[PDB]
């Protein structure tokens, strides 16, 4: 049960208990994982009394390539347990690419606890620095509308999808968040771009008591406010008549807005008279809700440059930076949120994994062995490796971090980082240039609509006969099917290579399916990734999916705003 | 050659065949008639007159957990069912007994009963299954890094999961795919692919036991 | 220092106490009010909430017989309860399983229930002490050539023997004497001579149980 004082002293002494709680967490994590096959190959069995000694010296470090096949084996029909155990209720992805191919990572309810618990903390540190009204609300440009089911009939998914429509989300987050503006249905609307429009509308809807605006990223915010920036005339109009704009087409969520809507003409006179007086929407975030205590989101790392256009949006309202973690395992919390983005740092939370760091201290990179969590050196930069519930054991994620200080016995981390980049070559291509060019080629059919294409992804589906690739799309606004059908044709018509020509014309691999997805989708793979436990090197999104990709995949099926198989061919 | 006195739908019998075959032991399997129990079973077990019982070295060993521990103990040079440490063989025993008692009663009222106990037992089954998923946390197996003691204890209950999905009428896969997929993880191995009889037939005999007594 | 969670008339708590004291541990006993099950027990077994619980390295060891082999394996150098062969281990374990089923329940019937339930339990325990008597055969103990595993398992019932004799208004000795006879033999071991409370009191707790539920 959420309270302020008693949770934080537990945590103060948790943060000072740093070493036993992880060694325990490790020995928990071993005792819950004594049956793991890679460990049999490693030589492990249980308690010992050199266990941490046995661990770092007997079990080798591992990469995405080597990890792909194991968690791949988990997912495809062989529902079978491998580097974790329990075929997990979900699988995740990692930004960057496994020699360029997708990687898989197990998800257990443990992660959901991880999410909730560190947030139970997190809301408590911020509400300490920005105390909140117990009968208000928050504007959440948040989504979890999507759920695919894997080739094995096994669920594999994002932190998003897994947290919000998890059976424990509602009861658990109810006491640590101001009630969401959006009914969950529009959150899990099969159209999250029409849901956005409604999401921004939703937070716009209960503003006076709104305590903050939020997105994981301030680009979730500036893109939401660039979305906002694209849609509020129509917002006056759809809201004014008590009849929603014909832009929205999804009937379950249209039902959700209709249960909400009635005709009200004065009110528009007003909105139009406020947001004008500004010089172009400086400090809009306090314009919308003059009473938001803050703008919450990650504001370090790969994207320092949109804290200013968000500061621009947020004005003089404080801009507060978000804690770090992922599906791969959570790391570090800002228990002093009042700190500025550029100087913002975050302290590790103890039983979410057992952590280790490889030093960069020599030249580049450095052949020295990892040291312990309380053994890390202040001011110096190390790369994090991760041992946790998410099937990762001393796993090298590949990201370099700076140590800035200690909150009591626990360290505070910094991320000056961006891309976890060295690559290698693959088989999800159809040269990245070809696939980018595919999107580019087909998407200008949408550009006829004053539209650009914000991002894209794909998927190889070999359960179906024949198998088909699935191209994925984030666009800036709604449109009709005919042009999207056309578009799918052009993606087929744009991979320019001689090869898959034999393929699809022979249809030995069946027609490309373009499932167009709604806004925020690739924003959420992003929002997943900077928060991810490592360093800010987390932004090169994998572009086409082998069966071994997960974060973009749960996202793909349920927010089929439309899905089509090519009529040509 | 060791002699197994067993019962083809007996899960505990399935424990013994899984264990002995999990090693590298060639043994002879004998079908028991519980109306006409062999002179071998009555001279091996004059008291409970129960299966499974394996005769090795001219010596009958009875009880499933007891036969299986007997297997680990007599031939311990390749694939140990136990981890090296006292407390961890203790945590295979703790969960062996769990699968064996509260879990096996719950499941027994699943396939053996009508009405109240059937339902409240469906609960129990959803509850005990709920705990075993929890402590396993994330283990592909159970008793050690490979095929274990408590996993052989429960894997035999894979060939009844399907009976339990018709009479208990749940899908523990869609509320915990974790567990049956240990079971199908474990089914890629030959001790389970040729010891546990066909899933359909267990359903047949479970329903037919239901036919014979009211 | 080993912390045991115990209950003065727990035949099972006695299984733990006799086991440990038989081995050579100095340990601490804490008496339970099962109306208020302790913070560290409710952490040891948050569902069964049942004893005996021996705590070592801060790891709770639970269930009586589980706890006594825990005893064997925790200090494997001086006093083994099993003999060296896997067979003998299986027989001792076999017979420990015997003590735990029809035997425990039947005693439970003789002091805990009456009438139609009672005599069922009475013929059941005389039958039990008879198969027992048959397998004791001659040996000073049970589970080896000396003080054994199951010696611990069933010796702890011999202070309840008084309550069985009185509510049963029986005498379990003229029908099977070598058993009680073996028991006051086994009383000479300092493991049971100091771990087991007085029988007039145990009788009296059976009397409190009976007086409550008539
Ligand atoms: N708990 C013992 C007893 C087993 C038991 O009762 N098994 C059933 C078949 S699985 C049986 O043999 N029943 C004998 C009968 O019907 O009398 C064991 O697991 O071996
Ligand atoms: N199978 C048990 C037998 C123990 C037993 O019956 N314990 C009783 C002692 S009276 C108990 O602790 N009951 C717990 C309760 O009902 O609160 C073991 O050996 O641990
Ligand atoms: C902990 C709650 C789970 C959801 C996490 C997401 C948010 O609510 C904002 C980001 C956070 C992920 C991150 O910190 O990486
Ligand atoms: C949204 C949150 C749960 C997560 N970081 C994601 O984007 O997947």
């Amino acid at each position: 049960t959420f309270d302020m004082n008693r949770v934080i002293d537990e945590f103060d002494e948790m943060t000072r208990n740093a070493h036993q709680v992880q060694k325990q967490t490790l020995k928990e994590i071993l005792l819950k994982n004594q049956s793991a096959i890679y460990l049999q190959n490693c030589g492990l069995n249980g308690n010992a009394t050199d266990p941490e000694e046995a661990f770092k010296s007997m079990v080798p470090l591992v990469t995405d390539v080597e990890l792909e096949p194991y968690i791949k084996r988990m997912v495809d029909g062989d529902t079978s347990p491998i580097l974790t155990g329990h075929p997990v209720p979900a699988i995740s992805l990692s930004s960057g690419t496994s020699q360029g191919r997708p990687k898989f990572i197990p998800f257990t309810d443990e992660l959901m606890e991880n999410t909730l618990q560190l947030f139970r903390t997190a809301f408590a540190f911020r509400n300490r620095d920005f105390p909140i009204d117990d009968n208000g609300k928050a504007l959440q440009f948040i989504f979890s509308s999507k759920q695919y089911i894997s080739t094995g009939g096994v669920p594999v998914g994002t932190a998003t999808t897994n947290v919000y429509r998890n059976p424990n989300f509602k009861a658990g987050m109810k006491s640590i968040t101001s009630p969401s503006c959006s009914p969950d249905e529009v959150i899990f609307s099969p159209d999250v771009h029409q849901a956005l429009y409604c999401h921004l509308l939703s937070g716009i809807l209960f503003r006076d008591q709104v305590q903050y605006v939020f997105a994981v990223f301030a680009h979730g915010l500036v893109h939401a406010f660039r979305t906002f920036e694209q849609v509020w005339e129509e917002i006056v109009t759809d809201i004014k008549d008590g009849v929603l704009s014909n832009r929205i087409t999804v009937p379950s969520v249209r039902t959700a807005m209709s249960k909400l809507l009635t005709p009200n003409p004065e009110l528009a006179e007003t909105i139009r008279t406020k947001c004008m007086s500004l010089s172009n929407w400086y400090g809009l975030i306090p314009a919308l809700f003059p009473n938001a205590k803050y703008v919450y989101g990650i504001m370090t790392g790969s994207m320092e440059p949109y804290v200013p256009k968000l500061r621009h949006y947020a004005g003089d309202l404080p801009l507060v930076s978000h804690d770090y973690g992922s599906s791969e395992g959570w790391i570090a919390a800002n228990v002093t949120p009042r700190l500025s983005p550029e100087e913002a740092t975050f302290a590790v939370i103890p039983n979410l994994g057992y952590f280790e760091f490889l030093p960069v201290s020599e030249t580049g990179e450095g052949e020295e062995k990892p040291v312990g969590l309380t053994q890390v050196k202040i001011g110096e930069e190390y790369e994090v490796v991760i041992t946790n519930y998410a099937g990762l054991y001393r796993y090298r994620l590949g990201d370099v971090v700076k140590v800035i200080g200690f909150y009591n016995n626990t360290p505070q981390l910094k991320f000056i980082c961006r891309r976890n980049l060295i690559l290698s070559i693959n088989i999800d291509k159809n040269t990245e240039r070809d696939l980018q060019l595919s999107v580019e080629s087909a998407a200008k059919r949408l550009s006829e609509e004053k539209i650009e294409v914000i991002d894209f992804s794909s998927y190889i589906d070999v359960s179906t006969d024949p198998g088909h690739y699935a191209i994925f799309w984030e666009i800036s606004g709604e449109t009709n099917e005919d042009v999207l059908q056309d578009c799918c044709n052009c993606l087929d018509r744009a991979f320019i290579d001689a090869g898959y020509v034999s393929s699809r014309k022979c249809k030995t691999i069946g027609a490309l399916e373009l499932r167009v997805v709604a806004k925020g989708t690739f924003r959420k793979i992003q929002e997943h990734f900077l928060g991810l436990g490592s360093s800010a090197g987390q932004f090169k999104m994998p572009r086409c999916v082998k069966p071994s990709n997960a974060k973009v995949l749960q996202i793909l099926c349920e927010n089929v705003v439309s899905s089509y198989f090519s009529t040509a061919f | 050659l060791p002699i197994l006195l067993d019962y083809w739908p007996s899960m505990f019998g399935m424990r013994a065949r899984v264990a002995l075959r999990e090693k590298g032991v060639e043994f002879e399997y004998r079908e028991e008639d519980f109306s006409n129990k062999s002179p071998l079973l009555l001279q091996s077990n004059p008291i409970h007159k129960k299966i499974p019982v394996l005769v090795h070295n001219g010596k009958p060993v009875c009880e499933s957990l007891n036969v299986v521990q007997y297997v680990d103990e007599a031939w311990p040079e390749k694939n140990p069912f136990f981890p090296s440490d006292p407390y961890g063989r203790a945590q295979a025993r703790f969960w062996a007994d769990f699968v064996d008692k509260k879990f096996t009663d719950a499941q027994f009222k699943v396939w053996g009963k009508k009405g109240e106990e059937q339902e409240a037992g469906k609960k129990e089954f959803i509850e005990a299954v709920k705990i075993l998923e929890s402590e396993l946390g994330d283990k592909p197996y159970f008793g050690g890094d490979s095929f274990g003691y408590v996993d052989i204890s429960l894997i035999t209950f894979s060939s009844w999961f399907q009976a339990y999905e018709k009479f208990g009428n749940f899908s523990i896969e869609s509320e915990s795919p974790k567990l049956i997929a240990w079971a199908k993880r474990c089914m890629e191995k030959e001790s389970v692919s040729k010891s546990l009889p066909d899933s359909e037939k267990i359903v047949a005999y479970a329903a037919e036991y239901r036919k014979n007594n009211l």
